[PDB]
């Protein structure tokens, strides 16, 4: 699977989760940012590696970071 | 599900990508699962013994196929007229016209004519018969077996070297300088003095008589008295017929300089004295480092103490010792940069100063050897920068390298890269502009208007070495000079004869075309360096991707965000610079070959007038010399240049097929493949057969590599077919 | 059959006047391959004066089309229901444009 | 002479270049009548060819064995009109363009919207700047020394490495 | 003259094309009156 | 990544002072600066003499003048050592 | 909670873009939603289908195929009633989306953060530091 | 010229080299 990380520079804008086509990311409560929430990745096995979450990230360096790793049928986007 | 046993991430991939990536990552032992440093160095050691053996099997094969199928004994009788045979052809696809067309070489069977020069090398070093070529092939088969057993043996538990052994820098340097470089150069002098020198003079010396046949009539008594100049007395006469006793001297060590007048090669006594000198020098250099007896240098102490007190290099080389030793990629990069410069020296000094008898009249061999070693040079130099990029990504620790030369190179990475960008642009704009100026003015019927700039600096260098063509009267060219007087009693008479005579490639005449092409090569070397240096320096990060190090050396991209990140990896700057390497070695070998074929006709002025504009390069080199090559077969028959005629088209095909992988990218191909997966599953009588691995399109990095390999292979096969067939078909 | 068509002459500037080659008919110019000479002979022009009148007719049409584009965007722009008349447009482009085009050209 | 070259005025190969270049045009002129426009054009081309070769012969250029002028660019003052002096003219114009553009980008930074000044150029101000370039070596060296050309290394964005 | 038409003529492509046409035009005129200048004459 | 070995007796030679410590001279660490400066001038004169006397090289050069000609580059390292020893108070 | 296998499906005239043998041998995805109307939507795998008024059931080969229909149904027809399931060939039905009844874009209690790194991205360890040791590059 | 027996000696030594190559490749592969 791919490995998806969220760094503590996340402002909790929820945009990376909305971008996610594969329900990899979700919002959890976090007191670090003003929004009271940070992104989380409890479903990186469904991560295809599209990196749409990275594009939606408005932080200077993407708080969400996809690291392409081992490929599976799910992470390869194979309908066969 | 278990082929990449070194990679569980690939061994669980259900696609065809697993096979490709397991094949492509097989030799990257550092990335293998559960890899310790002990096991890494011990597998590299054993696989270095396997490379040693492959080289020896390759050389034994060349010797065996020439001993068996070649015409070596016919060639040594008459080396200027007989064409050397590489090996025979047994091809069941041949027609009888093809069988007849390849039956040259004075034999009764189809053959390939050797362009490798191994006949001239084996002739020069002593080999006379097929029995000793075969004996050499046998000895190399034994040595290949010895190094295969050594590779297996040093994988056994008691014979496994420790990491303390693998990083003993001082003992390895002492032994490689004094034993591997120096003593084997001294032993090579012994081979020349004991075998090659007597057999160049008609007297056979083999293992059967070499302890009862003295190389010198006096014989090891002048050496043990200090009367060393008695070994230079009575050199080979200018009437010497190589291989025979007539005109032969008794000297075994000389500094005559220039060339043997018949073979047009360097004197073998000069070569024997060269390896004796360079041997003693390297042996002395191999006593530099402290190993076990308290004399010598510690490499750590030398590197730590070389920080200039002005502070301009920062901490200097503090910590460079550890970085080099711990980083196999830093060592590979130093080794490959060093080796690439040498095989460029090999290419440049072997055409201008040939050592082998009757080569430099084998124009095909000279062209093939120069082209071969320059392409090897470009590959080694690009790989050196590649492994410097891999060093920065994988082995470079900034905390261990604080304010070093390495940190301070990264600190000004933008000054280095932007000034390489400037010099590349500078040279490119002007060199192309002068070339286009020349093309436009010649096209408009006004060749005089051409901007022709004489290569005065290089001509001054030629004159400084004794060329009298330009009338500089500098150093050796001036008869009454300190430099000229000093070498007059030793090497200058021969050198002046060699340099001034126009029958050799030593300091070939240079004019405006030479200037323009040298500037083109400067643009190419600077631009390949720009791409490679930009890749190495930005390997660990950039404004576009600050954490690039975390992704590795070879990754596809960071996605379409931040504007687009295609070809952002350091591997992708290797990939892009590989085209620039091919382009520069193209410019170098096109220049070398065109200048030499024009000189070899006796028509050097045709290069002098046509090389200053690009249509001269197109019509007078590529189009004019294509005609023997592309007529290797036609509707009127075929000749022995048909194979190069087929290879030339084969290179054009591979090269163009590479464009498919480089222009068309993955999403198109994955959508084709999904329709093929649908079609196979829906076709009756065919859906009984199922793939074990799901067919996927090639990866982004893999297709860049596949297109690069196809481009490169097409480049090599096209030019090899051209440089060999045009020179063979023309013979001049 | 002997003179080569040429309708482009270069200025002598940087030696480029070599491009005014000897195309024939006491003339130097760039040989043209667009087949206009054969079109004009097929039209029956047989005079350079009539080619000047055709150049003026093209110039007048060019002015009328650039005026019509300005007029039909800025002064009188048709509504969408005008453009969505495919039957009317096809009737006029078959009958009027192509049909009277062929009829007038045949005439 | 220099580098074994011959002055173009006494080299026979330059003279045969001129003679062949004039013969090519004279055989093109041999197919036209005297007053016709192609003949007049061809004769002016012959006159230009003769003027070019006549000027090059008396210029101190050095010809090769091929009869074409060669440029000596090692720095010698007897040949400074081929690279050193044209190069000084270039560097003056190039530094002019560079100083003028640099002055305009520094002006445009102090604008209400800096990026409109670079796609819609303030032409009176930019023409004031194009007039500034005639004394760029002094203007730029005083700019350099007064700490206004070079910004310090800690005011420049760099990659983490 | 209209200020918006002058602001249009101050746009980057118009000034670029006019300035490089003026530049090209005096290179052409200088090579017309004084052709074949391979060297600075001295 | 693993301990990198160095020969026994390897000591620290990184310096940021005016001169390196005399330990960078190895076996010449205890030699006085006057002794290096005099050895340096002596080596420069005898090396230059021995070099000069065999500049037209013959097939019979004097081996002592060849060996003595090696004192000229050796004199360079000697005066660098002289500078290091004077700036260490030796 | 569990997938009612009897839910009627949208009216699709079939397509070649649907699922292949890996759906019946590895995994299949299902998406259900309630529609207020008998309305035409676009299939992720091809042409157009008609979702029925009431509850609809779909069988797709990918979770992205399911979530693509989910976005089309939420942005054009305003259905927020979509549940995405992964059905194993064994017959096990795995509920996927939204995983805890609340959309991922909305915070929910009892969600534990996975993948969260306590420092910013420039404080990642260099690869040389993590070489020949199992220690992770995220500090 | 090379005898058939000489070629057979070369083939014997290359077979010994093949066996040692197999043994090294298996050892490197583990
Ligand atoms: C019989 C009438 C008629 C004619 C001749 C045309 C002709 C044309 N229409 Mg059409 N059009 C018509 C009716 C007509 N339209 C109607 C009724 C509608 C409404 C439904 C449209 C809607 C329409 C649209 C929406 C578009 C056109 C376009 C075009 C042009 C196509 C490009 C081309 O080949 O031009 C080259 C051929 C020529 C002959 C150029 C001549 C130009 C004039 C206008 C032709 C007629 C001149 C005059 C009638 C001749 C008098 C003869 C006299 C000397 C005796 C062409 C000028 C397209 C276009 O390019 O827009 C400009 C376009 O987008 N038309
Ligand atoms: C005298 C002692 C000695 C000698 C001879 C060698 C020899 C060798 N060692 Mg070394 N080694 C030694 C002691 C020694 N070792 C010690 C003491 C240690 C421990 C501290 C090591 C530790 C060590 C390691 C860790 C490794 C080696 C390796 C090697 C091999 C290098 C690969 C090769 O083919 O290069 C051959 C190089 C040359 C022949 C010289 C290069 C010539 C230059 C490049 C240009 C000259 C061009 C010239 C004209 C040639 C023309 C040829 C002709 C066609 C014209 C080589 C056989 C490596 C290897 O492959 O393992 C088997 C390796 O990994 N050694
Ligand atoms: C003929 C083929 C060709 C040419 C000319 C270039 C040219 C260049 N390459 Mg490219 N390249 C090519 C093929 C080519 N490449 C291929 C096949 C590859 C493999 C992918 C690469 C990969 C590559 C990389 C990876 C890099 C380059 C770089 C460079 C530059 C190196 C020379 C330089 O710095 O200044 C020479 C400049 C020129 C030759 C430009 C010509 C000047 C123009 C034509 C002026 C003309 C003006 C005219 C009026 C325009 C009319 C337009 C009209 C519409 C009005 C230059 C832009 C390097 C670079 O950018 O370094 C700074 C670099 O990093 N190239
Ligand atoms: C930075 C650009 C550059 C580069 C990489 C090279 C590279 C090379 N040159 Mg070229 N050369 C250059 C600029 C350059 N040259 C210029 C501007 C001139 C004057 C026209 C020459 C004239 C020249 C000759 C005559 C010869 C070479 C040769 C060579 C080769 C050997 C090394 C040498 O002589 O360097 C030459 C290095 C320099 C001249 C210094 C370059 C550094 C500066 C920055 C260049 C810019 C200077 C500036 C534009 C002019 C000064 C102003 C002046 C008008 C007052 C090598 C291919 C030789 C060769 O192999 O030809 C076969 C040779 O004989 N060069
Ligand atoms: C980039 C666009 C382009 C350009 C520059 C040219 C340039 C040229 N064309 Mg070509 N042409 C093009 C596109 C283009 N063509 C296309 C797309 C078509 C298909 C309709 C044609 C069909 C075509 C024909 C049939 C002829 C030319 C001719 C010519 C030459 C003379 C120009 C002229 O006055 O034509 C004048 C055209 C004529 C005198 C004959 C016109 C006959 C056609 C059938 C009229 C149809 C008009 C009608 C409005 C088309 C509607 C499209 C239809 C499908 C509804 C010149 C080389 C002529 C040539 O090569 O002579 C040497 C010629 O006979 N062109
Ligand atoms: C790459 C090597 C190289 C370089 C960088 C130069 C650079 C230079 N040469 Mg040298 N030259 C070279 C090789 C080289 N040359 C070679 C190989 C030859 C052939 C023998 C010559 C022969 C030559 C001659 C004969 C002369 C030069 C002169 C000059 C200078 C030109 C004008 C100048 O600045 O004067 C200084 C002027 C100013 C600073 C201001 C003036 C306004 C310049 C320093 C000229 C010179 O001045 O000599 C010092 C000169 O007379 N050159
Ligand atoms: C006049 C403005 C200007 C100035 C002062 C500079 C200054 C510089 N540039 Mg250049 N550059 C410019 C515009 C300018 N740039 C533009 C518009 C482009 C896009 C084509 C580039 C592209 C560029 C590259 C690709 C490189 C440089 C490099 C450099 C540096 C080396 C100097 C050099 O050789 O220039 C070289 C100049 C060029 C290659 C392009 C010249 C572009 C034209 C001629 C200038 C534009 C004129 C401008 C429109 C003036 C309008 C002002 C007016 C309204 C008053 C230096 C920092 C090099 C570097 O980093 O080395 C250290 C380098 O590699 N620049
Ligand atoms: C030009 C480079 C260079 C320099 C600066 C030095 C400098 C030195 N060497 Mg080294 N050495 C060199 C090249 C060099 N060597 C080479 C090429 C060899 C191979 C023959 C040696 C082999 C060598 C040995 C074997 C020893 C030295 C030693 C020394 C020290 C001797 C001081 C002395 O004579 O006291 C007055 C000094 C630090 C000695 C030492 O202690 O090393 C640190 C020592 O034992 N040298
Ligand atoms: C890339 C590669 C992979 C893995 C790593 C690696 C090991 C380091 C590397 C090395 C690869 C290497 C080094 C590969 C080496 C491959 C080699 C050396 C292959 C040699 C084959 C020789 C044969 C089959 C001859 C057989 C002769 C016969 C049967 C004659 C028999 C007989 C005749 C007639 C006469 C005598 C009697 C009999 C006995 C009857
Ligand atoms: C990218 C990268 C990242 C970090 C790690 C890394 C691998 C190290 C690195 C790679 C770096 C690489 C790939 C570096 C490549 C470096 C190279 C190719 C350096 C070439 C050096 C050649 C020199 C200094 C020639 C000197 C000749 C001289 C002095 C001749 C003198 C003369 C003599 C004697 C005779 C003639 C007269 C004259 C002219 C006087
Ligand atoms: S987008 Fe970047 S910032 Fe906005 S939530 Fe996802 S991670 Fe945090
Ligand atoms: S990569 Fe595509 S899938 Fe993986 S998390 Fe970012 S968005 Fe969701
Ligand atoms: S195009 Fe291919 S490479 Fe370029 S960004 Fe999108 S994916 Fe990465």
């Amino acid at each position: 699977s791919h490995s998806v990380k969220v760094y503590d520079t996340c402002i909790g804008c929820t945009q990376c989760v909305r971008a996610c086509p594969c329900d990899v990311l979700e919002m959890v409560s976090w007191d670090g940012c003003k929004a009271g929430q940070i992104a989380s990745a409890p479903r990186t096995e469904d991560c295809i590696g599209c990196k749409r979450c990275e594009t939606a990230c408005p932080t200077d360096f993407l708080s969400v970071r996809v690291y392409l790793g081992g490929e599976t049928t799910r992470s390869m986007g194979l309908a066969y | 599900t278990k082929f990449p046993k070194f990679s569980q991430a690939l061994a669980q991939d259900p696609a065809t990508r697993r096979i490709w990536y397991g094949l492509a990552t097989a030799h990257d032992l550092e990335s293998h699962d559960g890899m310790t440093e002990e096991n890494l160095y011990q597998k590299i050691f054993a696989s270095h013994f396997g490379h040693l053996a492959v080289i020896f099997l390759w050389t034994s094969g060349n010797l065996f196929h020439v001993a068996w199928q070649g015409n070596f004994e016919q060639w040594v009788l008459n080396p200027l007229k007989v064409k050397p045979i590489a090996h025979a052809i047994w091809d069941p696809h041949f027609g009888q016209p093809a069988v007849k067309a390849f039956t040259k070489g004075g034999v009764s069977y189809p053959v390939n004519i050797a362009t490798s020069g191994v006949y001239h090398w084996w002739y020069t070093i002593g080999m006379r018969s097929n029995t000793d070529l075969y004996a050499g092939s046998l000895f190399l088969l034994f040595l290949a077996g010895v190094f295969l057993f050594a590779g297996w043996l040093h994988l056994q538990p008691k014979f496994r070297p420790g990491l303390s052994w693998f990083k003993n820098n001082e003992s390895r340097l002492n032994h490689h300088l004094s034993g591997l470089f120096g003593f084997s150069s001294l032993a090579w002098s012994a081979h020349l003095i004991h075998v090659a020198i007597p057999e160049a003079r008609g007297q056979h010396v083999c293992w059967d008589n070499f302890t009862k046949v003295a190389p010198h009539p006096a014989g090891l008594q002048p050496f043990f008295t200090g009367n060393w100049g008695a070994y230079a007395a009575s050199p080979d006469t200018t009437n010497h017929i190589f291989g025979t006793s007539e005109g032969a001297g008794t000297a075994i060590l000389t500094f005559l300089g220039g060339f043997h007048p018949q073979t047009q090669a360097l004197w073998l006594t000069d070569i024997a004295h060269h390896h004796l000198a360079i041997g003693v020098v390297f042996i002395f250099a191999g006593h530099m480092y402290r190993t076990n007896w308290g004399i010598g240098h510690s490499l750590k102490e030398i590197l730590d103490a070389h920080r200039p007190p002005g502070g301009r290099l920062g901490a200097g080389h503090k910590g460079i010792f550890e970085t080099l030793t711990n980083s196999l990629h830093f060592q590979l990069g130093l080794a490959l940069a060093s080796l690439g410069v040498i095989t460029s020296l090999v290419a440049q000094h072997m055409y201008a100063l040939p050592s082998y008898a009757f080569i430099a009249k084998d124009y095909v061999t000279q062209s093939a050897l120069y082209t071969h070693h320059q392409y090897i040079a470009g590959f080694l130099m690009v790989g050196a920068f590649a492994h410097g990029a891999i060093f920065f990504v994988r082995d470079y620790d900034p905390e261990q390298n604080k304010n070093n030369v390495l940190a301070r190179i990264l600190d000004h990475k933008e000054a280095i890269i932007s000034h390489l960008s400037w010099v590349s642009l500078f040279l490119g704009f002007h060199t192309l502009g002068i070339y286009v100026h020349n093309d436009v003015v010649v096209a408009f019927g006004t060749p005089e208007k051409q901007i022709l700039v004489e290569p005065v600096f290089a001509q001054w260098i030629q004159a400084s070495s004794g060329k009298a063509l330009y009338g500089f009267d500098v150093l050796l060219s001036s008869t009454n000079s300190v430099a000229a007087n000093a070498s007059s009693n030793i090497w200058l008479p021969g050198w002046l004869e060699a340099i001034n005579s126009g029958k050799n490639s030593l300091f070939l005449p240079i004019g405006p075309g030479d200037f323009l092409i040298h500037h083109a090569i400067a643009l190419a070397l600077h631009t390949t360096t720009l791409i490679l240096v930009k890749g190495a320096l930005d390997a660990r990060g950039s404004k576009l991707m600050p954490d690039k190090k975390d992704f590795g050396y070879a990754f596809p991209c960071d996605g379409p965000g931040r504007g687009g990140t295609c070809d952002i990896s350091a591997w992708d700057a290797f990939y892009l610079s590989m085209f620039w390497m091919l382009n520069t070695i193209g410019w170098v070998t096109f220049y070398w070959h065109w200048k030499h074929i024009t000189i070899w006709q006796g028509n050097a002025g045709q290069f002098n007038e046509s090389s200053t504009y690009i249509m001269g390069w197109l019509r007078d080199y590529l189009w004019l010399n294509s005609s023997p090559l592309i007529n290797g077969y036609n509707p009127f028959g075929m000749n022995s240049l048909s194979v190069w005629s087929w290879m030339f088209l084969f290179g054009h095909l591979i090269w163009a097929t590479g464009f498919m992988f480089l222009i068309s990218w993955r999403g198109y191909w994955q959508e084709l493949i999904e329709t093929l997966v649908w079609a196979h599953e829906r076709t009756p009588l065919a859906n009984l057969v199922r793939w074990k691995d799901k067919p996927v399109a090639l990866s982004i990095v893999q297709a860049r590599l596949v297109g690069l390999i196809h481009f490169t292979a097409g480049y090599i096969f096209t030019y090899a077919a051209f440089v060999i067939a045009s020179t063979t078909g023309k013979f001049g | 059959t002997a003179v080569k068509p040429s309708a482009q002459v270069v200025w002598p500037i940087v030696g480029q006047e070599v491009l005014n080659g000897d195309v024939g008919g006491g003339f130097q110019g760039v040989q043209v391959t667009s087949g206009f000479f054969q079109i004009w002979r097929s039209s029956g022009i047989t005079s350079e004066v009539e080619l000047y009148w055709c150049a003026l007719a093209g110039l007048i049409m060019s002015g009328l089309m650039i005026f019509a584009g300005w007029f039909h965007y800025h002064k009188a722009a048709p509504k969408l229901e005008w453009f969505q008349n495919a039957e009317s447009m096809l009737n006029h482009h078959l009958s009027g444009l192509l049909g009277l085009g062929c009829l007038s050209w045949a005439g | 002479d220099v580098a074994g070259l011959t002055p173009c005025g006494e080299s026979k190969e330059f003279a045969r270049r001129l003679d062949g270049s004039v013969k090519k045009l004279q055989t093109r002129l041999s197919k036209y009548e005297a007053g016709t426009p192609p003949a007049l054009a061809l004769q002016k081309q012959i006159d230009k060819t003769k003027n070019r070769f006549d000027r090059y012969g008396k210029a101190g250029l050095l010809c090769g064995t091929d009869g074409l002028p060669h440029l000596i660019t090692d720095g010698r003052w007897t040949h400074s009109g081929e690279f050193v002096i044209p190069g000084l003219l270039f560097l003056y114009v190039a530094g002019w363009i560079g100083w003028v553009g640099r002055s305009y980008v520094l002006f445009a930074r102090t604008a209400d919207k800096p990026t409109e000044k670079e796609i819609i150029i303030d032409v009176p101000v930019a023409l004031s700047f194009v007039s500034t370039g005639f004394i760029w070596p002094f203007s730029a060296f005083k700019e350099f020394t007064s700490g206004n050309l070079i910004v310090p290394a800690d005011e420049i964005t760099v990659s983490p490495r | 003259m209209d200020s918006n038409f002058l602001k249009y003529l101050s746009t980057a492509p118009v000034l670029f094309t006019v300035w490089l046409s003026f530049t090209a035009s005096f290179i052409i005129e200088a090579n017309r009156f004084f052709p074949d200048m391979l060297y600075f004459p001295m | 990544f693993s301990p990198v070995p160095s020969p026994e007796g390897t000591k620290e030679t990184y310096w940021e002072t005016k001169a390196p410590s005399s330990d960078v001279l190895g076996i010449g660490a205890g030699v006085s600066s006057g002794n290096f400066a005099a050895a340096s001038v002596f080596a420069a004169l005898v090396g230059g003499y021995c070099t000069g006397q065999v500049i037209p090289l013959t097939v019979e050069p004097n081996p002592l003048f060849l060996a003595g000609s090696f004192l000229l580059p050796y004199s360079w390292a000697l005066h660098v050592a002289a500078w290091i020893q004077k700036n260490n108070g030796k | 909670e569990t997938l009612n296998l009897q839910i009627p499906s949208p009216t699709f005239e079939g397509s070649t873009g649907g699922w292949l043998r890996a759906a019946e041998v590895e995994e299949k995805y299902a998406i259900t939603w309630t529609s207020p109307k008998e309305q035409v939507f676009e299939m992720p795998t091809g042409g157009a289908a008609i979702m029925r008024q009431g509850e609809n059931l779909l069988y797709l080969a990918r979770k992205e195929q399911c979530l693509a229909l989910a976005t089309q149904v939420k942005n054009s027809f305003k259905i927020t009633d979509y549940k995405v399931y992964r059905i194993f060939p064994s017959g096990e039905v795995q509920y996927l989306h939204p995983k805890d009844g609340v959309f991922p874009e909305k915070v929910n209690a009892g969600r534990v953060g996975v993948g969260n790194v306590s420092h910013s991205i420039g404080k990642n360890l260099n690869p040389a530091q993590i070489k020949f040791t199992s220690k992770s590059f995220n500090g | 010229m090379i005898s058939d027996t000489q070629i057979f000696i070369a083939l014997i030594l290359a077979l010994v080299s093949l066996v040692l190559a197999i043994r090294l490749g298996r050892a490197l592969y583990q």
